[PDB]
RNA sequence: AGAUGGUAAGGGCCCACGGUGGAUGCCUCGGCACCCGAGCCGAUGAAGGACGUGGCUACCUGCGAUAAGCCAGGGGG
RNA sequence: CGUGAGGGAAAGGUGAAAAGAACCCCGGGAGGGGAGUGAAAUAGAGCCUGAAACCGUGGGCUUACAAGCAGUCACGGCCCC
RNA sequence: GCUGGGGCUAGGAGUGAAAAGCUAACCGAGCCCGGAGAUAGCUGGUUCUCCCCGAAAUGACUUUAGGGUCAGCCUCAGGCG
RNA sequence: GUGGAGCCUGGGAGUGAGGGCGCGAGCGAUAACGUCCGCGUCCGAGCGCGGGAACAACCGAGACCGCCAGCUAAGGCCCCC
RNA sequence: GGAUGACCCCAGGCGGUAGGGGAGCGUUCCCGAUGCCGAUGAAGGCCGACCCGCGAGGGCGGCUGGAGGUAAGGGAAGUGCGAAUGCCGGCAUGAGUAACGAUAAAGAGGGUGAGAAUCCCUCUCGCCGUAAGCCCAAGGGUUCCUACGCAAUGGUCGUCAG
């Protein structure tokens, strides 16, 4: 049946993108929590 | 300092599997196995100590009692004969007489009914 | 004297092998030969070899004549196994294990 | 049904007892009266390819 | 049970069956030997057999029950015209299998030729 | 009429020797704690990255179309 | 692994020195057997030591009229010292 | 009426032709990280050896009754005799 | 009456679901392997030993270790024994 | 008794759960250590029917191992495991058993190759045909086309292959 994961790439990156990372005080307490644990995206992977 | 397990379990588990050399399947390939059967063993040993003097006993009485009833009375006569007569002789003794030294035996017997 | 063939790590389940090499312990390099060539196993293929390269080790570097060599020993080891995932029903994987197996071949002269 | 499971593990023991019947029977083998080779009976020699006194098959 | 039943199922629904016979006979028929399994190869004799025999009678209604199972004229021709001839005196039989001595490798089938006889 | 042995398809205990596995001991390019030292960076565009960069170059490191490096001072041999 | 926030592993050791096994042999290869190296190669790279469960090969004793928490006590047979 | 694409509304909140339905495969109150090692009068588990002594399952009170406080009963040290 | 008696002061407890049996009662039906008190006992913790076919608490008896020695207890002495 | 813990003699106690008390064993580490044991072989491992200890253990011997270990007497703790549907890992049992994923379907000949039911070619047979054919968009990201391969992936095989 239909299941959960339906990939769309504009979804995605107006959703967890850096942008959008950015634009909320939220967000910007993400990105910095996944710079101090050294990943090496802090962001989910797109191609556009 | 950190003191870990390291080596004793170890020693402690051969230990006991040494000691199960011969038993059945885990009994003897599990430590833990092996424990349990070890126990049983142990008590065993400790009653069985016991009943090999009563195992024993038993034998000479049922013995004794053959040699008896060839010369024409019960082990209970010859006994108290025994007793009256003041001959102390055990029943290790008494059997190992009536097998190997069955004249002496005899006269043993004689002894046992004169002193009724 | 004896010469010795081994190949490591068959991937093959040595329950399975072994049935095969039980049928030429102990027979004539000539038996064996014939056993394997008509034995409907695929163990049969293996063993085969590691009982022609031993032969070839005999007669090769152990001064051993090819009609005397005969099977003295034999042998399946257990290898290191490939461990897969087998997906099963409701979520749920299993994992096979694609086993493997180290065959061994001895063989001696039979003299006179 | 009710899943059916094994009640104890089998010992070491009892699985080789299952197994006693388990070993292969060698391949009956006859000489080919031709070129001698062993072969099963019955079937055309696949050295020389004879049966029955003739060569039938190329080998 | 099975009491007293003739032909093999060969694992097949009726139509395969049938499509297997016949294709072997246009097969056997073509190259005058073939490769089969045992037990198709047995089975495989009396219904090619039978149509030999029809060969063997050489008229025009023969030559179009044949038809219906090999299902082409030049191999028929080849049937009647060539093959048919030599056994204008054979009583049956002109068929045989001999069991080869290997069998497969990949699923251990036990192998035979079907040829047709001299 | 009497009695007593060799059977092992396979199993069991023991001994040897292997396979598998990776405990134990030893080892440490790593960590831990205290102590001391030291302590901001950024529109002269930071932190952190993306993509590039080698004669042959996957990754890491270095570096930035002057790209495992350019200039000068000092050290060193 | 999770859409995401986020969760989050496993994985160290040849040898003093690569001297990391030329060459020959079986094999499609993997693998092995000689030759060679090394104080050592069951230190051969799937590499220090290499326990245990677990699997196998060989040998000794034993088992197909017998009742069991598998032991223990006694005696006897066989094998070894 | 159904369906693609682009959007908006969410955790005591959304959305619901209403079933406490659904809100990322368990929703009478989502998920992650944090408070956090919550609390658990409950269940389980608690690892070497030898030697000496050796209980209780009663009384009183208790939002107490399968938990407690004191007393009774065990043990050790010193004192008395 | 010198006892792992007793008394005094302290340190550490554990126990505060008992149970069978005998005797005396209540409750029950002069029912229950029932319930609830009293005196005692044993099991609990002596599922260690002997007897009772077998069986925690009935009878015998309180197992420091060893003995191929003797006497008894309850219970037994026709065979299993 | 002798001098006070030397050892001897005589006597009595010595079942034990919750629990109290006493005495010891062993593990990691520190002083003892600028020492001593050690390649004439450290630790660890494997045997032992030998010795000491009531016991926990300690020796000694042989084999392994190849570079460490540390006494008498003291000091300090991450100090002893069989159970926690414990944790991590390894390996068993079930078992050569169930299964190998639509019942549209196969057969032969000829190639190739160490090896072929499974790769290529041919012929015969069967299945889809408002599809099981064709073309877009999402999404996936080199899977495309050749050459050379078959350890692993492919539910078998494999010379073939996303
Ligand atoms: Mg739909
Ligand atoms: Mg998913
Ligand atoms: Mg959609
Ligand atoms: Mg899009
Ligand atoms: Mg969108
Ligand atoms: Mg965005
Ligand atoms: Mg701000
Ligand atoms: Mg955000
Ligand atoms: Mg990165
Ligand atoms: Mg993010
Ligand atoms: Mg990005
Ligand atoms: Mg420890
Ligand atoms: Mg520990
Ligand atoms: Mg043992
Ligand atoms: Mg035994
Ligand atoms: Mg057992
Ligand atoms: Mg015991
Ligand atoms: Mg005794
Ligand atoms: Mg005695
Ligand atoms: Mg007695
Ligand atoms: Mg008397
Ligand atoms: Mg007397
Ligand atoms: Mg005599
Ligand atoms: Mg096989
Ligand atoms: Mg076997
Ligand atoms: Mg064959
Ligand atoms: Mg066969
Ligand atoms: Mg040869
Ligand atoms: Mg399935
Ligand atoms: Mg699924
Ligand atoms: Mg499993
Ligand atoms: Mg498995
Ligand atoms: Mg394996
Ligand atoms: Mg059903
Ligand atoms: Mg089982
Ligand atoms: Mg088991
Ligand atoms: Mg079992
Ligand atoms: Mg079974
Ligand atoms: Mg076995
Ligand atoms: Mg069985
Ligand atoms: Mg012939
Ligand atoms: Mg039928
Ligand atoms: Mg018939
Ligand atoms: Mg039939
Ligand atoms: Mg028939
Ligand atoms: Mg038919
Ligand atoms: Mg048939
Ligand atoms: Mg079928
Ligand atoms: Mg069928
Ligand atoms: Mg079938
Ligand atoms: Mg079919
Ligand atoms: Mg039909
Ligand atoms: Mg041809
Ligand atoms: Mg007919
Ligand atoms: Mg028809
Ligand atoms: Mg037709
Ligand atoms: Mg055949
Ligand atoms: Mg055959
Ligand atoms: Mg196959
Ligand atoms: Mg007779
Ligand atoms: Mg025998
Ligand atoms: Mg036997
Ligand atoms: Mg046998
Ligand atoms: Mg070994
Ligand atoms: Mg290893
Ligand atoms: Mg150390
Ligand atoms: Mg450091
Ligand atoms: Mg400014
Ligand atoms: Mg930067
Ligand atoms: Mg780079
Ligand atoms: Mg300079
Ligand atoms: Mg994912
Ligand atoms: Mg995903
Ligand atoms: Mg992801
Ligand atoms: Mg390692
Ligand atoms: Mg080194
Ligand atoms: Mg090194
Ligand atoms: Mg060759
Ligand atoms: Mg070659
Ligand atoms: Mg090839
Ligand atoms: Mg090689
Ligand atoms: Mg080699
Ligand atoms: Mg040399
Ligand atoms: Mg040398
Ligand atoms: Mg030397
Ligand atoms: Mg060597
Ligand atoms: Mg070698
Ligand atoms: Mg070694
Ligand atoms: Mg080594
Ligand atoms: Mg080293
Ligand atoms: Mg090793
Ligand atoms: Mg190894
Ligand atoms: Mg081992
Ligand atoms: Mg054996
Ligand atoms: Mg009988
Ligand atoms: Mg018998
Ligand atoms: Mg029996
Ligand atoms: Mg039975
Ligand atoms: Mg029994
Ligand atoms: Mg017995
Ligand atoms: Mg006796
Ligand atoms: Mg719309
Ligand atoms: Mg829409
Ligand atoms: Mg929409
Ligand atoms: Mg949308
Ligand atoms: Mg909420
Ligand atoms: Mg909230
Ligand atoms: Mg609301
Ligand atoms: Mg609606
Ligand atoms: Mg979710
Ligand atoms: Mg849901
Ligand atoms: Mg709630
Ligand atoms: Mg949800
Ligand atoms: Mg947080
Ligand atoms: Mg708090
Ligand atoms: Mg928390
Ligand atoms: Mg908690
Ligand atoms: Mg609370
Ligand atoms: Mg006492
Ligand atoms: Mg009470
Ligand atoms: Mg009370
Ligand atoms: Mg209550
Ligand atoms: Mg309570
Ligand atoms: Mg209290
Ligand atoms: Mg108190
Ligand atoms: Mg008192
Ligand atoms: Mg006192
Ligand atoms: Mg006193
Ligand atoms: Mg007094
Ligand atoms: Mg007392
Ligand atoms: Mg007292
Ligand atoms: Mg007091
Ligand atoms: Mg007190
Ligand atoms: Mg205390
Ligand atoms: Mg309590
Ligand atoms: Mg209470
Ligand atoms: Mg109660
Ligand atoms: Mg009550
Ligand atoms: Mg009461
Ligand atoms: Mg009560
Ligand atoms: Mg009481
Ligand atoms: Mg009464
Ligand atoms: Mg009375
Ligand atoms: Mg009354
Ligand atoms: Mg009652
Ligand atoms: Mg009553
Ligand atoms: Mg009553
Ligand atoms: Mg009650
Ligand atoms: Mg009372
Ligand atoms: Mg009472
Ligand atoms: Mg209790
Ligand atoms: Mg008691
Ligand atoms: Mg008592
Ligand atoms: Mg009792
Ligand atoms: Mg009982
Ligand atoms: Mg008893
Ligand atoms: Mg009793
Ligand atoms: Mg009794
Ligand atoms: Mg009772
Ligand atoms: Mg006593
Ligand atoms: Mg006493
Ligand atoms: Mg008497
Ligand atoms: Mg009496
Ligand atoms: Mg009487
Ligand atoms: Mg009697
Ligand atoms: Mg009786
Ligand atoms: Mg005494
Ligand atoms: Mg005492
Ligand atoms: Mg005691
Ligand atoms: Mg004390
Ligand atoms: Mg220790
Ligand atoms: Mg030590
Ligand atoms: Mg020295
Ligand atoms: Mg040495
Ligand atoms: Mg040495
Ligand atoms: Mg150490
Ligand atoms: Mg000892
Ligand atoms: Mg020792
Ligand atoms: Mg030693
Ligand atoms: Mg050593
Ligand atoms: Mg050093
Ligand atoms: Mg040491
Ligand atoms: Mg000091
Ligand atoms: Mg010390
Ligand atoms: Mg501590
Ligand atoms: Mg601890
Ligand atoms: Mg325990
Ligand atoms: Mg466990
Ligand atoms: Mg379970
Ligand atoms: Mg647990
Ligand atoms: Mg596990
Ligand atoms: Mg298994
Ligand atoms: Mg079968
Ligand atoms: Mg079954
Ligand atoms: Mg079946
Ligand atoms: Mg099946
Ligand atoms: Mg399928
Ligand atoms: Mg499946
Ligand atoms: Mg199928
Ligand atoms: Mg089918
Ligand atoms: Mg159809
Ligand atoms: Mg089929
Ligand atoms: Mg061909
Ligand atoms: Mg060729
Ligand atoms: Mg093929
Ligand atoms: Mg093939
Ligand atoms: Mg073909
Ligand atoms: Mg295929
Ligand atoms: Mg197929
Ligand atoms: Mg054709
Ligand atoms: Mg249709
Ligand atoms: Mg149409
Ligand atoms: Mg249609
Ligand atoms: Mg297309
Ligand atoms: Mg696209
Ligand atoms: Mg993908
Ligand atoms: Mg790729
Ligand atoms: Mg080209
Ligand atoms: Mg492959
Ligand atoms: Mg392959
Ligand atoms: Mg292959
Ligand atoms: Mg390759
Ligand atoms: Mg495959
Ligand atoms: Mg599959
Ligand atoms: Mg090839
Ligand atoms: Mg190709
Ligand atoms: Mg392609
Ligand atoms: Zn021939």
């Amino acid at each position: 049946m239909k299941r959960t994961w339906q990939p769309n790439r504009r979804k995605r990156a107006k959703t967890h993108g850096f942008r959008a990372r950015m634009r909320t005080p939220g967000g910007r307490k993400v990105l910095k929590r996944r710079r101090q644990k050294g990943r090496w995206r802090l962001t989910p992977a797109v191609r556009k | 300092p950190r003191a870990k397990t390291g080596v004793v379990r170890r020693r402690k588990h051969k230990k006991i599997l040494k000691l199960a050399k011969g038993y059945w399947g885990l009994r003897s390939k599990s430590f833990r196995k092996a424990r349990e059967t070890l126990f049983a063993a142990g008590n065993y040993a400790y009653a069985h100590r016991k009943r090999r003097k009563r195992d024993f006993r038993r034998l000479w009485i049922v013995r004794i009692n053959a040699a008896c009833r060839q010369h024409g009375l019960n082990y209970s006569t010859f006994i108290h004969g025994l007793k009256k007569a003041g001959i102390e002789v055990d029943r290790k003794n008494l059997a190992d007489l009536a097998v190997r030294e069955p004249q002496v035996f005899a006269e043993l017997v004689e002894r046992a009914k004169a002193a009724q | 004297m004896e010469a010795k063939a081994i190949a490591r790590y068959v991937r093959i389940s040595p329950r399975k092998v072994r049935l095969v090499v039980d049928l030429i312990r102990g027979k004539s390099l000539e038996e064996a030969r014939n056993i394997l060539r008509y034995t409907n196993k695929r163990g049969a293929y293996f063993v085969a070899k590691v009982l022609e390269s031993a032969a070839a080790n005999a007669v090769n570097n152990h001064d051993m004549l090819e009609d005397r060599l005969y099977v003295k020993a034999a042998y399946v080891d257990e290898g290191p196994a490939l461990k897969r995932v087998l997906p099963r029903a409701r979520g749920r994987a299993d994992i096979i294990k694609k086993r493997t197996s180290h065959i061994t071949v001895i063989l001696g002269e039979k003299h006179g | 049904a009710k899943h059916p499971v094994p009640k104890k593990k089998t010992s070491k023991a009892r699985r080789d007892a299952r197994r006693s019947h388990h070993a292969l029977t060698p391949p009956t083998l006859v000489p080919c009266p031709e070129c001698k080779a062993m072969k099963p009976p019955h079937t055309v020699c696949p050295e020389c390819g004879y049966y029955a006194g003739r060569k039938v098959l190329e080998v | 049970m099975r009491h007293l039943k003739s032909g093999r199922k060969l694992n097949r629904h009726s139509s395969h069956r049938l499509a297997l016979y016949r294709n072997q006979a246009k097969s056997l028929l073509t190259h005058g030997r073939i490769t089969t399994t045992v037990p198709k190869a047995k089975e495989l004799r009396g219904f090619v057999d039978h149509l030999i025999h029809l060969a063997k009678r050489g008229d025009l209604h023969a030559r179009r029950l044949v038809l219906r199972d090999l299902q082409d004229v030049k191999l028929v021709r080849k049937l009647f015209d060539e093959i048919a001839p030599r056994y204008r005196d054979r009583q049956g039989g002109y068929t045989r299998v001999l069991k080869l001595a290997e069998r497969r490798r990949g699923d251990g089938a036990p192998l035979a030729l079907v040829e047709l006889v001299e």
